[PDB]
């Protein structure tokens, strides 16, 4: 097969600049033969460049597309607030048509720090059968951060779920939510309860805590 | 002309699903269909597709030997069947023919590009493997600028809505995304910052609403602990 | 036609291949 | 007798951007003005439809008129998958003449009921010929000439089954096919065909066949399979490949009285990937235009082949675009002053 691999993983630029996404293939593809898709998280992909050159119906003038053998590109004269997504390219010459990786056109805006809060267990939650602390980031760019819980200084592992929220529309920052699964035999018996944030806007590794009850 | 796909199915570890791709007006005669696929936060993932000026069907080596891409006879509606589901089929099924299709002849745009281009894409189909069922969510509160939110817990399936304070909090509220769990259920959290003033005038609820199991919980978060 | 093609495609239905000028006829 | 260079005679308008018209320019020239018909006296001339280099001299020559005009977005023969240019044309058959040049003129079989091979008496000679309409089309002979006495049976060898037999019909019977307008897939379209018009004539050669093969039964089936061109209608109209199920029209329900008199409407499709009657190989083409797209034409002949004690069943058949010209240049032959 034919691997494609796009770069980078995240381009950052502010509406009105330039994108400029780059599609290199292991391999020669017959020039008149590769695609670009745009997929805005939320919804379907679709068509934005077929032929390497050619646009798709419909689609503005902004979004140039070019390139020839294993040296592809998607040009964007200047970015607008509909156009910050995922882009993926499809050589579709010689099957199997592979896909790339995918490329996220994120909002730059400036660096921030985490609004970090920590949550313990309901009340009403621990009548039934299992513990679950949350440790909330809050409005916080860029989109790298990462979070290990500790009991009692026990360097937790394998007992937590996150997730994070699509890019905000207004304030162009993310959220993110760790959540420590604890049945409760092995939450009365501890105390100490602490999530630790490590991000590159903090100056140091910052912790929120709380002791049972 | 859009594409119609089939329903979000929910199947078990050892079954096989087939979604359709039914056009609204014309046929796949010329260019044909292509099957793609989207894993939970993940990347796009060829299938297969029909290539009718060689008369050919063809798949990737991941999806030979138990999938099948079919027509009808005239070439209106498309079925793919995928023979011994798992979970890493888990994922989203979409579907894209080509737009030079009927609509007309255009002055215009090139018709010497035989290969099927894939701008008309389907609804989505959605398809969950799971052993489990219909389960009711939990809503249990995370209680206390301040923060605070409501959490939705083990429930199945996919999707629930949680709105705060009769859709009127809408400023600075998050809902996260749902995490499947090893208990195979799913859970996710909404949460919403506020003035700290105002815990102590102000009453916060979050209704969350699940509909396969016909739940309804409007939740009461409230501050004050030790 | 191209009669090879022609006889593989009508042994698909049971029958021979034959070819009409350019084209491939059954039976 | 002799085989010479039969050129090209042309009737087109120097300023049409009709296709048919800016290519007769080029390879046809001018009819002759007051063509020559003198009766020859007593003459006794030996004619073979399947033999008479005017209808190599043709299929040679129509194939530059569908190089020139018909240029396919891709074509794909054996190995090589070619590209060039799809312009949408203005495309109606207008009639060619083959005229010969000094010292050959063309006898032409006066006689009514000659069948293609033997002796003609009523012998003329002339210059040019009766316009020849180049319309390549399977299983129907469309906008050609009718027969003038009776139905007529034209194959090169009977007992030879795999040898298409040509139906010469005393009667026209028109087909009207349209692709509509809104009035809904672009692709499809339908073929009008009178049904008792029809059956009427699908009767008289019913019973005309029956002259040939021994006084015995008659079946009209339809084709067993293999390539769409053969087992369905195919025509070009106005720059469309039409492809057109004809289960209706050989039926042998329809041949006492029952339900058949009303209107026999053909589904039919437009393709785009068709197979290709120059050579071995398949090409591609753009989707249609906006609008209506009409074809009155005149089913003036029948391709039929036979499977081959008593029932004898029938196919539609062609392919062999030879023998459309087959159906028009029988009465003609070139011979020699010199
Ligand atoms: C055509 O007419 C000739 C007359 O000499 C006859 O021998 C021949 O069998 C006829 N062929 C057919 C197909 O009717
Ligand atoms: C010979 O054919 C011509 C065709 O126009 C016909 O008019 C003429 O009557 C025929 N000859 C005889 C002697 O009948
Ligand atoms: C056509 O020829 C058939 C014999 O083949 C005859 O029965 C019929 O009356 C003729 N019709 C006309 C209009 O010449
Ligand atoms: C017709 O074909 C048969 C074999 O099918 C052959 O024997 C015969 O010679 C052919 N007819 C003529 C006139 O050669
Ligand atoms: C042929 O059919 C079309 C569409 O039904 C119609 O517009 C046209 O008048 C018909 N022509 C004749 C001669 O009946
Ligand atoms: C078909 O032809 C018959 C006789 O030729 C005629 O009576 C009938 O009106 C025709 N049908 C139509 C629809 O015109
Ligand atoms: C023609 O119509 C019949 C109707 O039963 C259908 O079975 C057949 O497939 C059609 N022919 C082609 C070539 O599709
Ligand atoms: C044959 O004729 C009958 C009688 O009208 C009709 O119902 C049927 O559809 C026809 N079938 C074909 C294949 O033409
Ligand atoms: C047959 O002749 C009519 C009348 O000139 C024309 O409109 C039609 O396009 C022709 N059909 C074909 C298939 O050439």
């Amino acid at each position: 097969e034919i691997v494609m691999m796009q770069s980078p993983g995240t381009l950052s630029l502010s509406p009105g600049e330039r994108a400029t996404l780059s599609c290199r293939a292991s391999q020669s593809v017959s020039s008149s033969y590769l695609a670009w898709y745009q997929q805005k998280p939320g919804q379907a992909p679709r068509l934005l460049i077929y032929g390497a050159s050619s646009r798709a119906t419909g689609i503005p003038d902004r979004f140039s597309g070019s390139g020839s053998g294993t040296d592809f590109t998607l040009t964007i004269s200047r970015l607008e607030p509909e156009d910050f997504a995922v882009y993926y390219c499809q050589q579709y010459g010689s099957s199997p048509e592979t896909f790339g990786q995918g490329t996220k056109v994120e909002i730059k805006r400036t660096v921030a720090a985490p609004s970090v809060f920590i949550f313990p267990p309901s009340d009403e939650q621990l009548k039934s059968g299992t513990a679950s602390v949350v440790c909330l980031l809050n409005n916080f760019y860029p989109r790298e951060a990462k979070v290990q819980w500790k009991v009692d200084n026990a360097l937790q592992s394998g007992n937590s779920q996150e997730s994070v929220t699509e890019q905000d529309s207004k304030d162009s920052t993310y959220s993110l939510s760790s959540t420590l699964t604890l049945s409760k035999a092995d939450y009365e018996k501890h105390k100490v309860y602490a999530c630790e944030v490590t991000h590159q806007g903090l100056s140091s590794p910052v912790t929120k805590s709380f002791n049972r009850g | 002309v859009q594409l119609v796909q089939s329903g979000a199915e929910v199947k078990k570890p050892g079954s096989s699903v087939k979604v359709s791709c039914r056009a609204s007006r014309g046929t796949f005669s010329s260019y044909g269909i292509t099957w793609v696929r989207q894993a939970p936060g993940q990347g796009l993932e060829w299938m297969g597709g029909i290539i009718p000026i060689f008369d050919v069907t063809n798949y990737a080596q991941n999806f030979q030997g138990r999938v099948a891409i079919t027509t009808d006879a005239e070439m209106s509606t498309a079925y793919m069947e995928l023979r011994s589901l798992k979970s890493e089929d888990s994922a989203v099924y979409y579907c894209a023919s080509d737009s030079r299709d009927f609509s007309y002849y255009e002055p215009g745009t090139s018709y010497s590009h035989y290969y099927n281009i894939m701008d008309v894409w389907g609804q989505g189909t959605t398809v969950t493997v799971s052993s489990a069922s219909t389960k009711g969510p939990s809503v249990f509160p995370l209680a206390p600028t301040a923060a605070l939110g409501c959490l939705v817990k083990d429930y199945f399936p996919e999707p629930v809505t949680v709105s705060w304070n009769s859709g009127a909090l809408t400023s600075g509220v998050h809902t996260f995304p749902a995490v499947l769990q090893s208990s195979g259920l799913y859970s996710l959290s909404s949460v919403v910052t506020v003035p700290s003033s105002s815990l102590g005038t102000q009453t916060y609820i979050c209704n969350v609403n699940h509909k396969p199991s016909n739940t309804k919980v409007d939740k009461r978060v409230e501050p004050k602990s030790c | 036609x191209n009669l090879h093609f022609c006889q593989l495609r009508c042994k698909s239905l049971g029958l021979l291949g034959r070819c009409a000028x350019t084209y491939c006829a059954c039976v | 007798d002799a085989d010479t260079t039969l050129f090209c005679a042309s009737d087109a308008k120097a300023h049409e951007t009709e296709v048919h018209n800016v290519w007769a320019t080029h390879a046809c020239v001018p009819t002759d003005p007051n063509p020559q018909e003198i009766h020859l006296e007593n003459v006794t001339e030996n004619f073979n439809m399947w033999k008479n280099n005017m209808v190599e001299q043709m299929q040679e020559d129509v194939i530059s008129l569908w190089d020139q005009s018909l240029q396919p977005c891709v074509k794909l023969t054996g190995g090589s998958v070619i590209k060039q240019a799809c312009p949408k044309i203005s495309f109606d058959p207008i009639p060619i003449h083959y005229c010969t040049p000094a010292g050959y003129v063309i006898l032409k079989c006066n006689d009514k009921n000659f069948n293609g091979t033997g002796p003609c008496k009523n012998v003329s000679s002339v210059q040019c010929t009766h316009g020849i309409k180049p319309v390549v089309s399977t299983q129907l002979l469309l906008n050609g000439s009718l027969a003038e006495e009776e139905i007529i049976i034209r194959s090169e060898n009977l007992t030879n089954n795999a040898k298409t037999i040509i139906v010469h019909l005393n009667k026209s019977v028109e087909i009207n096919c349209t692709r509509p307008s809104n009035g809904g897939d672009i692709r499809k379209a339908y073929c009008e065909i009178n049904g008792t018009k029809w059956n009427k004539v699908l009767k008289q050669v019913t019973e005309k066949l029956k002259e040939h093969f021994n006084n015995k039964t008659i079946i009209f089936q339809p084709p067993s399979g293999g390539d769409l061109e053969i087992t369905m209608h195919s025509f070009n109209c106005r720059g469309e490949f039409f492809y057109c199920n004809t289960t209706q029209l050989f039926n042998n329900t329809c041949i006492t009285m029952k339900g058949c008199n009303g209107t026999i409407t053909l589904p039919c499709k437009i393709k785009q990937i068709i197979n290709m009657w120059q050579g071995t190989g398949q090409a591609m083409y753009a989707p249609p235009i906006d609008g209506k797209i009409n074809c009155v034409s005149n089913i003036t002949g029948i391709l039929l082949t036979r499977d081959g004690t008593s029932n004898e069943t029938f196919r539609p058949g062609g392919g062999n675009i030879k023998d459309n010209w087959r159906s028009e240049l029988y009465k003609y032959k070139v011979v020699q002053i010199e």
